């Protein structure tokens, strides 16, 4: 199977400026590559065919260029509707293989998050179960590293974290992670910690909570 | 858009079970066109699925994940392309697109449909739990503050969550839902506030998850001591 | 060349 390698995986522009997405391929496929678009929510659009071939009614400022190995999407002047997620698509051979996409983004100022932490509440802990939660809020670039302490030991495969799409007033993100334990884990320890680790902020910003406390 | 693809059949269905998918085609003459599946699982990118010859349908492909499980066939007198699906698995769960091919000598689609969802579980219905996410005692004065609900343990996707009755909207962050190892859904929805407000402003969250007829307003404040 | 076909006959 073909293998289709799309880089970079984030494209960070302003509008205006000139965007250009690479897809390399595993092995010499002609000229069958072709390129869509996709936004949240939406199916894709085909932008470019085989042969770099621009679709009807697709705008001029979007072009293909390359064959064999080597392909590229230009888009010459970045439109505000074209902040989207881009595919390529080969379709020499079956089975049809795409890249894993490039999401082009909006580009703006370094924003750091701030961070809050939650226990997890007396009615859940009734229940068996203790989430403690830990959140960042409005934050630029996407990059944002959380490590979760109990005690002062670095948790491992015990969180899982979700992030919103680009704010469309302030182009920042926002991101939650979840720590997990039994009750009874939870109930054996005293400090709880979220560590945050990003490039807006010039060293690590801890917010922790003792347990019993106010 | 002249050309419409409308996929249906798809929904909920038990590991080991089977579904068809059907798609309706509209403005151009089927018979003409190759035609293909490609899928995407949540949060995922596409892969394809499988495609089929114009105009009788003989020829047909597969990717390996699907093959021997899924056959596509096609019923140019209905204008309706199929998917029969059979020992379905967790990770088939994705939109379904059918999508026609532009040439008819390349499967590289143009056109898709809306897509139509198809989710593989053992899970059963069950109504999530919502917990508050308290404004922490130590919030800046006069400085800003954050506070949320957990929506926890629940299924199938998805949930809605206003704050105030949709009264309140600026500041409010409802993250994507993760799916847990238990097979149930989890998510969280916070807003930053004024430190100011805590002691006299209410916040409320407004939680409704249809599958399951729960509805739960949670009213999140300062925790007492 | 390709290893698939469309347009049958």
């Amino acid at each position: 199977d073909i293998v289709l390698t799309q880089s970079p995986a984030t494209l960070s522009l302003s509008p205006g400026e000139r965007a250009t997405l690479s897809c390399m391929t595993s092995t010499d496929i002609d000229d069958d590559m072709n390129w869509y678009q996709q936004k949240p929510g939406q199916a894709p659009r085909l932008l470019i065919s085989e042969g770099n071939t621009l679709r009807p009614g697709v705008p001029a400022r979007f072009s293909g260029s390359g064959s064999g190995t080597d392909f590229t999407l230009t888009i010459s002047s970045l439109e505000p509707e074209d902040f989207a997620v881009y595919y390529c698509l080969q379709s020499f051979n079956v089975p049809l293989t795409f890249g894993q996409g490039t999401k082009v983004e909006i580009k703006r100022t370094v924003a750091a998050p701030s961070v809050f932490i939650f226990p997890p509440s007396d009615s859940q802990l009734k229940s068996g179960t203790a989430s403690v939660v830990c959140l960042l809020n409005n934050f630029y670039p996407r990059e944002a590293k959380v490590q979760w302490k109990v005690d002062n030991a670095l948790q491992s495969g015990n969180s899982q974290e979700s992030v919103t799409e680009q704010d469309s007033k302030d182009s920042t993100y926002s991101l939650s992670s979840t720590l997990t334990l039994s009750k009874a884990d939870y109930e054996k320890h005293k400090v709880y910690a979220c560590e945050v680790t990003h490039q807006g902020l010039s060293s690590p910003v801890t917010k922790s909570f003792n347990r019993g406390e106010c | 858009s002249e050309v419409q693809l409308v996929e249906s059949g798809g929904g909920l269905v038990q590991p080991g079970g089977s579904l068809r998918l059907s798609c309706v085609t509209s403005g151009f003459t089927f018979r003409k066109f190759g035609m293909s599946w490609v899928r995407q699982a949540p949060g995922k990118g596409l892969e394809w699925v499988a495609s089929i010859s114009t105009p009788r349908g003989s020829t047909t492909y597969y990717s390996d994940s699907v093959k021997g499980r899924f056959t596509i066939s096609r019923d140019n007198s209905k204008n309706t392309l199929y998917l029969q699906m059979n020992s379905l698995r967790a990770e088939d769960t994705a939109v379904y697109y059918c999508t026609r091919g532009y040439s008819s000598t390349s499967y590289a689609m143009d056109y898709w449909g809306q897509g139509t969802l198809v989710t593989v579980s053992s899970a059963s219905t069950k109504g999530p739990s919502v917990f508050p996410l308290a404004p922490s005692s130590k919030s800046t004065s006069g400085g800003t503050a954050a506070l949320g609900c957990l929506v926890k343990d629940y299924f199938p996707e998805p949930v809605t969550v206003s704050w105030n009755s949709g009264a309140l909207t600026s500041g409010v962050h409802t993250f994507p839902a993760v799916l847990q190892s238990s097979g149930l859904y989890s998510l969280s929805s916070v807003v930053t506030v004024p430190s100011s407000s805590l002691g006299t402003q209410t916040y409320i969250c407004n939680v409704n998850h249809k599958p399951s007829n729960t509805k739960v307003d949670k009213k999140v404040e300062p925790k007492s001591c | 060349k390709g290893n698939y076909v469309v347009t049958t006959h």
